[PDB]
RNA sequence: AAUCCUGCUCAGUACGAGAGGAACCGCAGGUUCAGACAUUUGGUGUAUGUGCUUGGCUGAGGAGCCAAUGGGGCGAAGCU
RNA sequence: UGGGUCGGGGUUUCGUACGUAGCAGAGCAGCUCCCUCGCUGCGAUCUAUUGAAAGUCAGCCCUCGACACAAGGGUUUGU
RNA sequence: AACUGCGAAUGGCUCAUUAAAUCAGUUAUGGUUCCUUUGGUCGCUCGCCACUUGGAUAACUGUGGUAAUUCUAGA
């Protein structure tokens, strides 16, 4: 039930097993048995070792859209108020369009005294 | 309180092991170890945490004709360590002390063993890595 | 509902400024008085008297 | 350990002190960006799939 | 047929002007020796077990063999 | 009922078998009504089949599968 | 405040290196690059948004982590 290791193989070290390597620049490692350490101490790769988990799972031996909007109130609006005038669309909408342009239009009569 | 458990040696009279402090010392002879009454035949050996007495080989001259009290803090040999663990360094090293346990050098390159660290606590202090 | 979480739902700080994502949100077509349908975001400070503030809408 | 829970439908994001590793396991050995179900804390966190979008480490 | 030592505590205590400086009980360990043992780590390894490899040989492939254990890596069990 | 001998399973050792396939492969050699970018060979090695293949009690573990064999032999022993 | 653009390659210090090297005078780039400034050029092309298109991100609100930093994450 102590810290459980991982190995030069990636195989899991149960306590009372395998030897520690701690190097002189500081890292330290642990290898399950001999061959696992002197393959390591030969400088082997464990991705081309056949039988190491980093080879397995390089080689992978054994082993849709989506997107939502959702209406939120804006501070100045709560959520009915941008309903209501978005709901102002059957015929509502182009109530008020209409009546801008002639509430610009008289002006614009009014500006034609005052342009020329 | 508590004291060390016996561990593998593996450093005998006559091993040359690494100086791993800036003393200037590159080596350290071994000639004997602290607290050894021995038997026939039989050499005097240290692990790690030992006290043993040394000659520099090669370092610096006003260093190497002389004996120096030095504490092996790393050893090749694999050692078990009580909760089962088979640890062992990539070389054998120590650092020169005096006969209090102070470190004449200032720095260690390396880690260090615990034993030799809960041991002498001024190693332990200039440890950069405990291992 | 979660308690302290999925409820008093916070607002969007502030609403959209070019003149299109106003025209998204609110289903403007064309030139339906596109500059009042801006959100007016009203300010309320003690020691001032009440007035609302609106942003310059962009393209 | 601490939990950061935010609902972008609502905002109001609160943070979650657990000291039971049970309800945390069921995040544990999961990437980001993964959406995970948090039927483990209680009966209040029930119909609910979290996505884990970050974290932060012992030394912050 | 067991042996001796160290550390902690007693204790900067007794004692002493001071400097210095113990002991009994207790605890944790070591030395030498003794009797075993192989779970672990190490050694051995002709299981002639399984890969690699040199020269040659069976027409080639495959499968093998010879070179007084061809050489080498890893290695069960057993011994240690 | 027994213990054997095979087989099977387990364990474990090594490390991914032969064959087949690949538009994998340094490149190289032939065929161009052909092909409009191809096909036919040689080629160490690579990939998949394939943690495969092989061994494993002879002093490893469990079998209840198969086969035969097991009330047989000889020499002695008395208050 | 922040995004953006620009500057930060100037100035200042020192003289360690460096002996056809540096540097000085002379000459070339018909052997090259060049922010900026100034002046040219910007309908020279036949070919259901143009009355103006798309998405995010800052600053900002809110939840934190870290012993610590001009560190930063999620929403
Ligand atoms: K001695
Ligand atoms: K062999
Ligand atoms: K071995
Ligand atoms: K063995
Ligand atoms: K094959
Ligand atoms: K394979
Ligand atoms: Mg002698
Ligand atoms: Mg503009
Ligand atoms: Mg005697
Ligand atoms: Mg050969
Ligand atoms: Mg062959
Ligand atoms: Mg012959
Ligand atoms: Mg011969
Ligand atoms: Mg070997
Ligand atoms: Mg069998």
């Amino acid at each position: 039930m102590k810290v459980e290791l991982c190995s030069f193989s990636g195989y899991k070290i149960y306590p009372g097993h395998g030897r520690r390597y701690a190097r002189t620049d500081g890292k330290v490692f642990q290898f399950l048995n001999a061959k696992c350490e002197s393959a390591f101490l030969s400088k082997r790769n464990p991705r081309q070792i056949n039988w190491t988990v980093l080879y397995r799972r390089k080689h992978k031996k054994g082993q849709t859209r989506r997107a939502v909007k959702f209406q939120r109130a804006i501070t100045g609006a709560s959520l009915a108020d941008i309903m209501a005038k978005r709901n102002q669309k059957p015929e509502v909408r182009k109530a008020q369009r209409e009546q801008a342009i002639r509430a610009a239009k008289e002006a614009k009569k009014a500006k034609q005294a005052s342009k020329k | 309180s508590g004291a060390k458990f016996r561990i593998s040696l593996g450093l005998p009279v006559g091993a040359v092991i690494n100086c791993a402090d800036n003393t200037g010392a590159k080596n350290l002879y071994i000639i004997s170890v602290k607290g050894i009454k021995g038997r026939l035949n039989r050499l005097p050996a240290a692990g790690v945490g030992d006290m043993v007495m040394a000659t520099v080989k090669k370092g610096k001259p006003e260093l190497r004709k002389k004996v120096h009290p030095a504490v092996v803090i790393r050893q090749r040999k694999s050692y078990r360590r009580k909760d089962g663990v088979f640890l062992y360094f990539e070389d054998n090293a120590g650092v020169i002390v005096n006969n209090k346990g102070e470190m004449k050098g200032s720095a260690i390159t390396g880690p260090v063993a615990k034993e030799c660290a809960d041991l002498w606590p001024r190693i332990a202090s200039n440890a950069g890595s405990i291992a | 509902d979660i308690p302290g979480l999925t409820d008093t739902t916070v607002p969007r700080r502030l609403g959209p400024k070019r003149a299109s994502r106003i025209r998204k949100l609110f289903n403007l077509s064309k030139e339906d008085d596109v500059r009042q349908y801006v959100v007016r975001k009203p300010l309320n400070k003690e020691g001032k008297k009440p007035r609302t503030k609106a942003p310059k809408i962009q393209r | 350990m601490k939990l950061n829970i935010s609902f972008p439908a609502t905002g109001c994001q609160k943070l979650i002190e657990v000291d039971d590793e049970r309800k945390l396991r069921t995040f544990y050995e999961k990437r980001m960006a993964t959406e995970v179900a948090a039927d483990a804390l209680g009966e209040e966190w029930k119909g609910y799939v979290v996505r884990i979008s970050g974290g932060n480490d012992k030394q912050g």
